Parts: C-alpha cells; sequence; structure tokens
RNA sequence: CGAUGUCGGCUCAUCACAUCCUGGGGCUGAAGUAGGUCCCAAGGGUAUGGCUGUUCGCCAUUUAAAGUGGUACGCGAGCUGGGUUUAGAACGUCGUGAGACAGUUCGGUCCCUAUCUGCCGUGGGCGCUGGAGAACUGAGGGGGGCUGCUCCUAGUACGAGAGGACCGGAGUGGACGCAUCACUGGUGUUCGGGUUGUCAUGCCAAUGGCACUGCCCGGUAGCUAAAUGCGGAAGAGAUAAGUGCUGAAAGCAUCUAAGCACGAAACUUGCCCCGAGAUGAGUUCUCCCUGACCCUUUAAGGGUCCUGAAGGAACGUUGAAGACGACGACGUUGAUAGGCCGGGUGUGUAAGCGCAGCGAUGCGUUGAGCUAACCGGUACUAAUGAACCGUGAGGCUUAACCU
RNA sequence: AAUUCCUUGUCGGGUAAGUUCCGACCUGCACGAAUGGCGUAAUGAUGGCCAGGCUGUCUCCACCCGAGACUCAGUGAAAU
RNA sequence: ACACAGGUGGUCAGGUAGAGAAUACCAAGGCGCUUGAGAGAACUCGGGUGAAGGAACUAGGCAAAAUGGUGCCGUAACUUC
RNA sequence: AGGACCGAACCGACUAAUGUCGAAAAAUUAGCGGAUGACUUGUGGCUGGGGGUGAAAGGCCAAUCAAACCGGGAGAUAGCU
C-alpha cells in the first residue's frame, strides 16, 4: 500500500 | 372457557341497571364503621365503563368539597348495593377522560333528553 | 489537584482530627505524606496551643 | 397424601358474600387413574402412576398402549409419578377423583412455566440499566463487567449472565384453596399458578404446614 | 415476543405492507391465479378472503367498503358480479396455496395462489 | 405514590400551603409512601399568621394520593391532587384543627382517630 | 479480539464438520403421472396429488 | 519502555472475618429498659440527598445496620471522561528572555466484526453392548436463608418514683426473589372515531394516499408493572463459644482424664430446581424382531437372496415452544392453521334515504356500522398413497435354579 | 478575585442539607493604575450559580414501529 | 483509488395553502438508490407512547420534552435615553 | 439608515448521537451561528522555502510544515538496536 496512516494515538500514561 | 363462562355466569346478578357513560350516577357502596353494615352514597358522573362480564367496572368522578374525587367500581362485588340514574349525559364519547382538565364552567354537559 | 500518575494512586493527604477538641487540619502540601503529616501535627499543636490560650486570655479581661 | 394432574384453565375471581374479592384459578382436574403402584418389591421404594386425559388409539404408540392396557385403564395423555406416605395405598387401576381436596386447605401447584424465550439480563436476572444519556456510547442495557482481572483469570462458574428464561419447572408453595366442586371436577385456587391456559398442573397437599 | 399475536411483518413498515396487500389482492380477482411467496401468499388469504365475504352481500355500502380496500373500480365491478355469486355458498375457504418449489435468484419457496374456480 | 422530591398540598389549616417531601419512614431504602403511611417533609410555602413556617422540617402523613388506595373488592379511590395533614415529629397529634377535604377509611387505624373525626368525608 | 496464534488443518475440519448437506430423500412417485416430485409441491409438469392444476 | 490504559462514578460482583446488624454466650462499676467489653459465628442483610471531578469528609433525614478490607486500592477488547496526563489562552509568581509551577482558572477525538481459556444458554455425533417408547431412583450440583413495628402475656417481674422486660405467641409492613394477567394501569404504528393541509377515484356525496402513526381521542389479544398471589420457615442430626451432672488423678477441689447431658441464623438434613456421559453410564414397565443359502485367511468374521418390525426421521398445518437446531399439538378414522357462522370486547348513532334548517349542521332509520391476535363451533381451502433409516431373538466365563 | 497557599478563612443570603454561588470583612502566601485601575446599558453557539415550565435524564423500566443481529440462497474481505 | 451518503459556478423556476425561493401535498419531468427471501431472540442504531413523581440522574437539565404564528391589550429594575 | 433584528439560498462548524478495519484520510442526521457585509463567490493573476502569507494558531503553503516536495553531496553519521 502507498498510503499508510498514522497509527492510532496511544494512551496518555504522562 | 366453557367452564369460566358457566362459573362465571353463575354469578354475575341479573338485575344490573344499564347506564351510559355520562350519566349522573349515584351509587351505594355498603361500609363497615367498627360494628357497622353502613349503605354510604356516592355520586357523579359516569366517565368510563370497563366491560368483560363478570369483570366489568365502571369509574364515577365526584367533585367532592375542596377537588375531583375518581373511585372506579366492580359492578358484581357485593359492597355495592343501588346503582340508580339521576341524569343521562348526551356525550358522543365512549371514554370521557377529557373531563379531568376541565372544571367548572366548561365541563358542564348536555342531556340526553329523548 | 496536579501530579499526574502519582496523584491518581499514592494517598499523600492527611486530615488528622484532635477529637477531645474537635479541630481538624488538613495538609495537602507536598508528595510524601510524611511532610504532610509532620506539618499536620504542627499546625494541630499550634492550635490546640491558640485556641486554649484564647480560653484562658479571654478569662483575663 | 398424592398429588392430583390437572389442566389450569385461565383464573378468574369469586366474589366472598362479606366484601373481598379473591382471585382464583379454575383447575379441571379430572379422574386420576393408577397404572402402576410402585412399592419396595421391584424398586425399593413405593410409588403410584397416574395418567388422566385421553389420545386417539392411532395416535398412542404400541409400548405405551400395552402400558395401558395391562391395567386396562384408558390410555390418555401422559403418566405422571407421585411419591405415597406409607399411610395410604392404592390399587393399579383405582380411580381418584378431584374429592381429596376437601378436608386439605394448602397446595403446592407445579406447572412448566412460560417460555419468555432468550432473554437479557435484565428482563432475566433483575439487572440495572446503565444511564441511558450521558456520554453512554452503545451500552445501555449491556450486564457490565463479569469478572475482576488478572488474579480470578475467568469467570466464575455460575455468574449470572443472558440466556433462556422460563418454560422452566418452577413451584408455587402454599396456595389457600377455595372451593372444590364434584360433578364439574374443579379445583380452585387461590393467586397465580405457572403457565399459561393448557398447562399441566401437578397439584399436591403443601409440604410446608 | 409474539405469545399469541398473530400478523407477518415480512420485512416491510406497515404503511408499506397494507399497500403490497391492496395491489397483489387486486391482481389476485383479477388474474385468478398469481404466482408469490409462500408466507405473501399464507397472508394473502387473510386479506382476499374477507373480501369477497363482503362481496357476497351486495348493496351500496359494501361497494364503498370493498373500495375502501382494493381502491379500484374493475376490483370491486369483477366482485359483486362475478365472483361473489361463484361463492354464493362457500362457507369460507375460497383460496388455495400450491407450492412451486423455490425461486431462481434468492431460493426463495413459492406458491401459485389461487381461487378455488376457473372450472372453464 | 408519594415518594421523594414530591410536592403536596396541605389538606388541613395548620398554615403551610405547599410542602415538599424529602424522606419516607418504615424501612431501608423505601422507595413511596402510600395511603396513609408518615412521611417527613420540609414546608416550601406558608401564609403568614400560621403556626408552621418556610424551612420548618416536620412530619406529615398523606391522605390523598393521585396514584389512589385500592379497596380489597378490587375498586380504586383516585384523587385529582397529592395531600397531606401535617404532624408533630413528637407526638403526631397533628398541628392544624380542620381538615380541608376528604380523607379515606384505610386512615382509621388507631392514630389518625383525630383525622377523620376533623375529616368532612369518608 | 483477533487471534493470538493460528488454528490448524484439524480444528477447521472439526468446526466443518457440521456444513454437511443434507439428502431430500421424500420423492413421491406421482398418482397420475408416475413423475418425482416434493411432497407436497406440484410437479414439473404441474400435476399435484394426481390432479392437473397448473393449466399452463 | 519493539507500550502491562492510569483517579472517582456507573453496571456487575467475589472472597477473607480482625462482625456493622441479625443469632448464641462470659464478665460488668449487669435492678429494669438500655449499655460497656470480650468469646464463638460469614447464612443473609448492609442508606437516600446537598457540597466538591473528587475518593475522603462535613451536613440533612433515615435504618435493624449504613462493617472493615483483598480482588492491577477488582471491573474502559463493559460505559463515562468531571479531575488528571499534550497542543490554545490568561492570573499570581519566578526568570532579562524563550519559558516555567503537587499553583489557579476556561476549552480540550477514549478504536477493535472475539481464534483459544472461561461463563450463560442451546444443539449434533457416539456411548451406555439386540432395538425402541416412557416412568422414575438419586451420586452429585445449584437456588434459597434478611428484618422492622403494633398487640397478648402486662403495665406483671424490676424499680422509691421514673419508666419498663425475659421466655412463648399473633397480626401486619419494608427490602429481595419466584410466578401470573383475574383486578388497576402502561403499551397496543394490525381496531374504531375526530381532524388540518394537499393530491386522487369525471363531479356532489363518499372514501383513499402522503404529511413522524400527519396530529390526536379511546382501546381487543398479548407482553408488562406501579398491580396481585406466594416464599424465607417449623423440625431433626452433629457442633463452636458456654453451661452442667457424676467423677478420680491430687482423701479436698474440678464440665474430663473413663462416663452422660444441654447449647447458635454457621455444618448435614428439611424447601424448590438441574440431574444415570453417576463411562462406576442404574432400576421398573411395555412393545418389537425366530428367513434360507453358500466363501474362507473357520473369525464376536466377510458375503448373496427374501423381508423390513416396534420405532424414528423427513415433509406438511403449526404452537401461550423457539435466534437456529430443539421441544409440544395435529396430518382426513382430522379442529393443527386460515377462512366462515354465532358471540364477546372495543369504538361510538356508518353509508344511503326521509324531514327540519337559506346554509354550516341537527333528528329518524340507529347503541347503528365496522370490529386484529380473543371464545364456542364449522372439513370450506390446506395438511397425499407412499417412498426413507432402523432388521431377522442378541458375546464369553463362572454360579445357584429347574429340567 | 481567572490572583488566596493555609482554606470547605469569618459573618450574612439562598437550601431540609451548599468546597460551587451572591453580598461583606481585609489576616492582599504573592491585586493595582495604558505588560492599564475601577466601573459598565447592550452583546456572547462564553464561564459559575438559582428559580418557573417541561419532561423516560432518574426512582425502575415497560410496550410498540422500523434498520441490523439470527436462518436460507448468491458474491465474499480484514486485523493477527 | 471504487458505479464512494462528500465537493462543484451559471440559467429556468408551474399549481393549492403559505409573508416566503421556507414548509407540506402535487404537475411537467425523472426515479424506486444493483443482493434478495424469511423469521420477528438478546443486544446495538433511528423513532412512538407512558401510570405516580418531576432533575431525586449527572461533572453539568448533556440529550430529550416543552415554548413557538397573526392581530390587539400590556410590559420592571437598568440605561450610553 | 444600519459591520441593526427574525429567517431560506449561501458561508461556517457550537452541541449530541452514529461512524471509528466507516458510505467518508473529518462525513451524516436532528438541533446551531452569520445572513447588505470587516460578507461570500466564479474566472485570471501575484508572493517560493530560513522564504511566502498570516484579524497571530507556530496556523496555512497540494491529505505533508518549529522550515515543503523532488534530484543530488550520499553508501552522511550512528560509542545505538
Amino acid at each position: 500500500p502507498v498510503y499508510i496512516p498514522r497509527p492510532r494515538p496511544p494512551h496518555p500514561r504522562l | 372457557s366453557n367452564i369460566i363462562k358457566q362459573l362465571e355466569q353463575e354469578q354475575m346478578k341479573q338485575d344490573v341497571p344499564s347506564f351510559r357513560p355520562g350519566d349522573t350516577v349515584e351509587v351505594k357502596v355498603w361500609v363497615v364503621e367498627g360494628s357497622k353494615k353502613r349503605l354510604q352514597a356516592f355520586e357523579g358522573v359516569v366517565i368510563a365503563i370497563r366491560n368483560r362480564g363478570l369483570h366489568s367496572a365502571f369509574t364515577v368522578r365526584k367533585i367532592s368539597n375542596g377537588e375531583g374525587v375518581e373511585r372506579v367500581f366492580q359492578t358484581h362485588s357485593p359492597v355495592v348495593d343501588s346503582i340508580s340514574v339521576k341524569r343521562r349525559g348526551a356525550v358522543r364519547k365512549a371514554k370521557l377522560y377529557y373531563l379531568r382538565e376541565r372544571t367548572g364552567k366548561a365541563a358542564r354537559i348536555k342531556e340526553r333528553l329523548n | 489537584g496536579a501530579g499526574g500518575q502519582h496523584v491518581n494512586t499514592t494517598d499523600s493527604a492527611i486530615r488528622i482530627t484532635h477529637l477531645p477538641t474537635g479541630i481538624v487540619v488538613e495538609c495537602q502540601d507536598e508528595r510524601s505524606q510524611h511532610k504532610n503529616k509532620a506539618k499536620a501535627l504542627s499546625v494541630l499543636g499550634a492550635r490546640i496551643h491558640a485556641a486554649e490560650m484564647a480560653k484562658r486570655q479571654q478569662a483575663e479581661a | 397424601m398424592i398429588g392430583l394432574v390437572g389442566k389450569k384453565v385461565g383464573m378468574t375471581r369469586i366474589f366472598t358474600e362479606d366484601g373481598v374479592s379473591i382471585p382464583v384459578t379454575v383447575i379441571e382436574v379430572e379422574a386420576n387413574r393408577v397404572t402402576q403402584v410402585k412399592d419396595l418389591a421391584n424398586d425399593g421404594y413405593r410409588a403410584i402412576q397416574v395418567t388422566t386425559g385421553a389420545k386417539k388409539a392411532n395416535r398412542v404408540t404400541k409400548p405405551e398402549a400395552g402400558h395401558f392396557a395391562k391395567a386396562g385403564v384408558e390410555a390418555g395423555r401422559g403418566l405422571w409419578e407421585f411419591r405415597l406416605a406409607e399411610g395410604e395405598e392404592f390399587t393399579v387401576g383405582q380411580s381418584i377423583s378431584v374429592e381429596l381436596f376437601a378436608d386439605v386447605k394448602k397446595v403446592d401447584v407445579t406447572g412448566t412455566s412460560k417460555g419468555k424465550g432468550f432473554a437479557g439480563t435484565v428482563k432475566r436476572w433483575n439487572f440495572r440499566t446503565q444511564d441511558a444519556t450521558h456520554g453512554n456510547s452503545l451500552s445501555h442495557r449491556v450486564p457490565g463487567s463479569i469478572g475482576q482481572n488478572q488474579t480470578p483469570g475467568k469467570v466464575f462458574k455460575g455468574k449470572k449472565m443472558a440466556g433462556q428464561m422460563g418454560n422452566e419447572r418452577v413451584t408455587v408453595q402454599s396456595l389457600d384453596v377455595v372451593r372444590v366442586d364434584a360433578e364439574r371436577n374443579l379445583l380452585l385456587v387461590k393467586g397465580a399458578v405457572p403457565g399459561a391456559t393448557g398447562s399441566d398442573l401437578i397439584v399436591k397437599p403443601a409440604v410446608k404446614a | 415476543m409474539r405469545h399469541r399475536k398473530s400478523g407477518r411483518q415480512l420485512n416491510r413498515n406497515s404503511s408499506h405492507r397494507q399497500a403490497m396487500f391492496r395491489n397483489m389482492a387486486g391482481s389476485l380477482v383479477r388474474h385468478e391465479i398469481i404466482k408469490t411467496t409462500l408466507p405473501k401468499a399464507k397472508e394473502l388469504r387473510r386479506v382476499v378472503e374477507p373480501l369477497i365475504t363482503l362481496a357476497k352481500t351486495d348493496s351500496v355500502a359494501n361497494r364503498r367498503l370493498a373500495f375502501a380496500r382494493t381502491r379500484d373500480n374493475e376490483i370491486v365491478a369483477k366482485l359483486f358480479n362475478e365472483l361473489g355469486p361463484r361463492f354464493a355458498s362457500r362457507a369460507g375457504g375460497y383460496t388455495r396455496i400450491l407450492k412451486c418449489g423455490f425461486r431462481a435468484g434468492d431460493n426463495a419457496p413459492m406458491a401459485y395462489i389461487e381461487l378455488v374456480d376457473r372450472s372453464e | 405514590m408519594i415518594q421523594e422530591q414530591t410536592m403536596l398540598n396541605v389538606a388541613d389549616n395548620s398554615g403551610a400551603r405547599r410542602v415538599m417531601c424529602i424522606k419516607v419512614l418504615g424501612g431501608s431504602h423505601r422507595r413511596y409512601a402510600g395511603v396513609g403511611d408518615i412521611i417527613k417533609i420540609t414546608i416550601k410555602e406558608a401564609i403568614p399568621r400560621g403556626k408552621v413556617k418556610k424551612g420548618d422540617v416536620l412530619k406529615a402523613v398523606v391522605v390523598r394520593t393521585k396514584k389512589g388506595v385500592r379497596r380489597p373488592d378490587g375498586s380504586v379511590i383516585r384523587f385529582d391532587g397529592n395531600a397531606c395533614v401535617l404532624l408533630n415529629n413528637n407526638s403526631e397529634q397533628p398541628i392544624g384543627t380542620r381538615i380541608f377535604g376528604p380523607v379515606t377509611r384505610e386512615l382509621r387505624s388507631e392514630k389518625f382517630m383525630k383525622i377523620i373525626s376533623l375529616a368532612p368525608e369518608v | 479480539a483477533v487471534q493470538q496464534n493460528k488454528p490448524t488443518r484439524s480444528k477447521r475440519g472439526m468446526r466443518r464438520s457440521h456444513d454437511a448437506l443434507t439428502a431430500v430423500t421424500s420423492l413421491s412417485v406421482d398418482k397420475t403421472s408416475g413423475e418425482k416430485h416434493l411432497r407436497h409441491h406440484i410437479t414439473a409438469d404441474g400435476y399435484y396429488r394426481g390432479r392437473k392444476v397448473i393449466a399452463k
């Protein structure tokens, strides 16, 4: 695949 | 069933006065006043008649001293003693539940007068 | 208040209630509860002391 | 004493002469003839085996037809085995009328219930509906959490979950009997007994006296 | 959970289903044999049958009730002229299901439902 | 079916006009009161010369419900407005002198016998 | 919600052990015609219980 | 650290007992009522609101009581996202400054169609040794178990009064649970009526469509609950803490070492439910099957012909049974379904015609007409003769019986 | 107080009960006068609170109408 | 990227009710959106109604529900009038 | 008259629900703000990467921005895996 989307953001944890 | 209808019709009293909804109806209910069997009169405008034979019922609205009261009656009950017609209302609807919203001058009804 | 994952889990806040007087004091200052507790025993001691000295000094005048 | 297999015939109510009204269930209870008095000889325990009702003879099976014409009793619907109580003692073919419930005053009617089907947990185990607004997503009736975490590591056996509700066999207990009729073969018991009209109610005198 | 309920739904909302029974009752009355699916047949009995029991008694009012259903005048004119006095002494059941296997495109059980007639 | 937060008119002439139920007595996690149960109210609206005032936390007892009470024959007696009679928290003996409107015969049980003589009906 | 490691040939076959198709085995020989039809369905020509009904 | 979603709430729980209540005791600075404290006991029970994102807590008012805890201070492949944990902005403050704060304020994307384990239901195969239709036995397993108030004893014991019991009983509520639609109600977009706008059937009249069922008013069957019925138990066995009796060691003393009694909501049993896959696969009752030929590798073998039994399955009409299988009723010698007839309920004086009214409309016909799922009936339509699987008297050993 | 830590400061009002709210005091950790001070009618998809209405948000869910789910036929992925 | 519930400027603009190019039903005209059939479970989505109570829910009346048009009477503190 | 009011087109995007391997790499449905203006829009220009433009968010500059994309220095360097 040419377009690989940005991964779904992580659960915070900070 | 045959069984329910025959066990039912052997307890329905055969003298029930016929009244339409909208009549002014005076019902007499027995009452235990301690050790006494008093016969009380509750009288107003009849606004609903459930019919199921033995399980038939009718509801009487009566604006008593302060506000409206609605007492529903099991017709074939032994505690009821008399059902008497006073007036005959010319309403044109089976269940007269509009009358809860109306008081006084607005809720006065017509007579059948036939 | 603020802290992050530390606030969400560690307790680090203390009420001390002097029962015969009914004077609580809640100290919620720092991250460790010990330097909240020693403070909540210092200010508790000073409030038993000043709330008594107003009874004695109240009964002077 | 023994119980009596009857049929549920709806519900009505009977007005007492003094003023109250009682909701009764009418149970047509025909003759419950014995097809087999079991005793301690070939069974170790003693019991009876009754039947009632009727079938078409081209609908009854050839094993069961021999099982009924062994006793000579007319092949009806079902068989129901009742436990005996060492004092009363029946014989094969001895018909049992509705008149065992004269002197008794409490019964335990057992019938196959009314199947509500695959009910979910709110209707089945009386769980509580979650908040049906305030952010809620796709989760208004679902049963919530079912276990704890890494330490239990499984769901416990007997967790209240969703599934088949009703069409079980239950037992209403200790019903005050109202009126027993001879020629009509009716047993009036107070209050609801399980199952819809046409069920097969086994009615025995109440064990909790 | 439809304990003792009746009335198939046939994957349609009510106002649609009333209209396919209003159309298909007319098309049955006009053609005297039709090929529809088996549940639509077994609910088409309960629609078409009282339209004929209404037609067995001819008057002014029954014409207007049988026009309030079927909404068409050919249908009410083949009733009260032809079909009614063909069932002048049939005590109900003017209808017939005949299963015709399955539909080709979607494997749906067919049925020729027809009038108990066509005695040419 | 008088439960918590329900507004009730006042039957008698004690001095309140509109009282709010705050707590139902006689059980743990009880949901609602009924025919003639003792409840705990505060007062939302007083007449000026009354014996009670606004905010005055006391016990009432419901005497009329729009849900209605059921007679044993299978009747029901629905009123057209909920109401109560104010009582005294420590001795119930209701504070009002005379009661406006009807009451219902189940209230005749060894502690409201003062009410059904002050009542005009039923 | 996804498989931790792939299943085999074996546990696929045992799940597919209920996808067998069922035979019909009820084919009537029609009264008049001798034709084969299912129980309670009309024949291919159209005779049903011997009686012609399709007229088609 | 090639990610172990972190506070509180919601839903759901589950165990421990260091027991909050209920139950049994000891001591008391125990007169009574009420307490204090300690021992045994986990069977059930264990608030509703205001404030704060809050846990916690303060308060209001209850209660029999408002238990302490483990479960990733249980539970986000279950919900939320108020605080906390980004990016915007500002206040105080610190820094010359970008910026910064367990300092404060306002705004701030919470994904997953479940393979395996588990759990709730519900099926197919085969076993149980000849097959089949049922009826149970009960190993085991589960559900259940809460408590108030009023009254009698009695205003007796107790007390100077003040107040105010033990033990045994009876009625009635609260919370929870089971069942049901007979009542009271919800619903009832499948029934009846009203009515707005517009379109249609040539037009009036009449209905019909579409407008969230157009908007509403009533409501049959069903399901339902706020509604109505019932439940927890009584008892029995063995006990814990405890109380004894007899009784030496140890002339006395002692509930114990020998011996015998009592003693709790806990345990076993009693109540209800699942239940012989209880492979240890059980018991009873019934019905069913008794043909010949030939090959061998003469084996509980294979194999040909004639038969197909009880039964089941399939198909059809279906059901107060159901996701699907399943389960129950019926299949013409028939009421299983539809239709039809009579009823019932519901709605409420149809159309048409007549009269009155200039007309909107009113009266007569008329308590009419229409009336779903309901009730008693009725073969009118639809449930076809068969074909299909299942056979042919059931292994070996030992034992007591007849013969 | 968009500033205040101690602190849910003290008193008053609202409420049965108010860490929020409004008014006041001033003990201003650490407001303050164009990095504006104090007010301010109208305005605001702005922040905090209160009341009347209105109601299935809630006590506590119940029933119904549709579209999926489930069954049959046809084509038939994906993460891992 | 697709025979994709998205985006794209101009011109015409009928009837009844309507202030209206809103909105409802229609004409001319064009479509029924390229899987259907069935059952009528849980549970999810989009809706209807609801006894008694009425914010007790909740972080918060979020979401619903309710109010709604035209004429006429009438309208407070405050104000930069 | 009006950076006036209510409200369609039209421009936008405050709220909730759905959607989150969707119909869609930001949408839909019911509400919602502006709607003679500091509006909005068609078509053509113009500004070019330490540069643009910015009613200012480090926003936007071809689904990419605290320094675009493409080719090169280039096989950078990597005490790291």
